[PDB]
């Protein structure tokens, strides 16, 4: 046989935000990330939990160094940033469309650094808070980052579906559209 | 087999100087600063053949690295050449990322292979015409693999027996970040009664072809 993967640990951390991240990655999806706020491990499936386990304290403590080294290396920079590269926004739906069948609508924001966004979706219009749920920064191949954003819609003719996401290195937000067409 | 799951030793960098002159893309923008560590298991056939390789990001550039195959830190760009001369100076620390391909990368796979290795999900095949009415031209013929995993999958179309290799339009493989993927390999055919077009999808999960005629 021939088993080929890829599992990947990618962690950072964000200045001026002060954000940090830690996630395992496997064959291009997120297996689990930490909650540094919580200390806590976040399984990106649920049932995932049963088969490992992993002390999130580990997670944080390397997060701690992270941004030390951060300050190392603005001071040997000398403080010099970079660009804020804009993202690329796919808005598709998860299944087939089929109206009156619950379906899932996916806003993939793709290509973009710093890791930090601004998303909503959009109903008609509204912004929508129920039913939505994201993932953390997730890497990429090269130095830039891909992120998912997820939302529950019911299929009818009614309604169009909007994602709008905000990034430092947008003149304005991107605003992705999505609506049924038989 | 509910083991738990190491981690990478972030190691720490030291202070010392400034280098000249830094790039910065510009055009008006948010000062920003990022430290940004990718910790890469490379599995050739499992557990069998296994390179580590680190990856340090400041900010838009890649600066340091550690490749297993070397076995010392390596600077990509001169702002990761510090750290690299400090942690190579550094017997201990040397030895125990050399370690890691197996305390961490090794350790996890076979952990993994308990549940992510195996994991499979049978797609769902649907075939339908795009486009009301006449196309005024060629019409697509839509053959839609939905929801499965992993991602290798081969899906072929064919007219009346034969495959059809030239005329299609897809999306490849799509992720949609929870563990499944989806795929629309259309083509482009105008109708023709008792004339018939096939979709053949093969993929790990199944164990027979799944053809779908229309
Ligand atoms: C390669 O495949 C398996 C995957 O786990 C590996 O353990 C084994 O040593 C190799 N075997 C063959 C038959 O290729
Ligand atoms: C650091 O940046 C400041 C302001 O851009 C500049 O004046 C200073 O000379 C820089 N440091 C070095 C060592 O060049
Ligand atoms: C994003 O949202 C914050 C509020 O949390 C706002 O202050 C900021 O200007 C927005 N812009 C970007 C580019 O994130």
């Amino acid at each position: 046989i021939k088993e080929e993967h890829t599992i990947i640990q990618a962690e950072f951390y964000l200045l001026p935000d002060k954000r940090g991240e830690f996630m395992f990655d496997f064959d291009g999806d997120e297996i689990f990330h930490v909650d540094i706020e919580k200390s806590e491990t976040i399984w990106r499936l649920e049932e995932f939990a049963k088969f490992a386990s992993f002390e999130a304290q580990g997670a944080l403590a390397n997060i701690a160094v992270d941004k030390a080294n951060l300050d190392v290396m603005k001071e040997r920079s000398n403080n010099t940033p970079d660009a804020n590269v804009a993202p690329e926004v796919t808005v598709l739906s998860r299944s087939p469309v089929n109206l009156g069948e619950p379906n899932i609508l996916i806003c993939f924001i793709d290509k973009f650094s710093p890791p930090v966004v601004n998303v909503t979706w959009l109903r008609n219009g509204r912004p929508v808070t129920e039913g939505v749920s994201e993932t953390v920064f997730l890497p990429r191949d090269d130095h830039l980052f891909r992120k998912f954003h997820y939302l529950t819609f019911l299929p009818s003719t009614d309604d169009f579906y909007d994602c709008e996401v905000d990034h430092w290195g947008l003149e304005e937000p991107l605003r992705k559209t999505w609506e049924f067409e038989e | 087999g509910k083991k738990v799951i190491t981690a990478f030793n972030e190691g720490l960098k030291g202070g010392g100087g400034s280098l000249v002159g830094g790039g910065s893309g510009g055009g008006g923008s948010r000062p920003w600063f990022l430290e940004y560590c990718k910790s890469e298991c490379h599995f050739y056939n499992g557990t069998q053949r296994v390179r580590l390789l680190v990856r340090y990001f400041y900010n838009l550039e890649e600066n340091l690295r550690f490749d297993s195959d070397v076995g010392e830190f390596r600077a990509v760009t001169e702002l990761g050449r510090p750290d690299a001369e400090n942690w190579n100076s550094q017997p201990e620390f040397l030895e125990q990322k050399r370690a890691e391909v197996d305390t961490v990368c090794r350790h996890n796979y076979e952990i993994f292979d308990n549940f992510l290795v195996p994991r499979r999900v049978e797609p769902t095949v649907t075939v339908y015409p795009t486009k009301t009415q006449p196309l005024e031209h060629h019409n697509l013929l839509v053959c839609s693999v939905s929801d499965f995993y992993p991602g290798n999958i081969e899906v072929r179309w064919f007219r009346n027996g034969k495959e059809e290799k030239t005329g299609i339009v897809s999306t490849g493989l799509v992720r949609n970040g929870d563990w499944t993927f989806q795929t629309l390999v259309m083509l482009e055919t105008v109708p023709q009664s008792g004339e018939v077009y096939t979709c053949q999808v093969e993929h790990p999960s199944l164990t027979d072809p799944v053809t779908v005629e229309w």
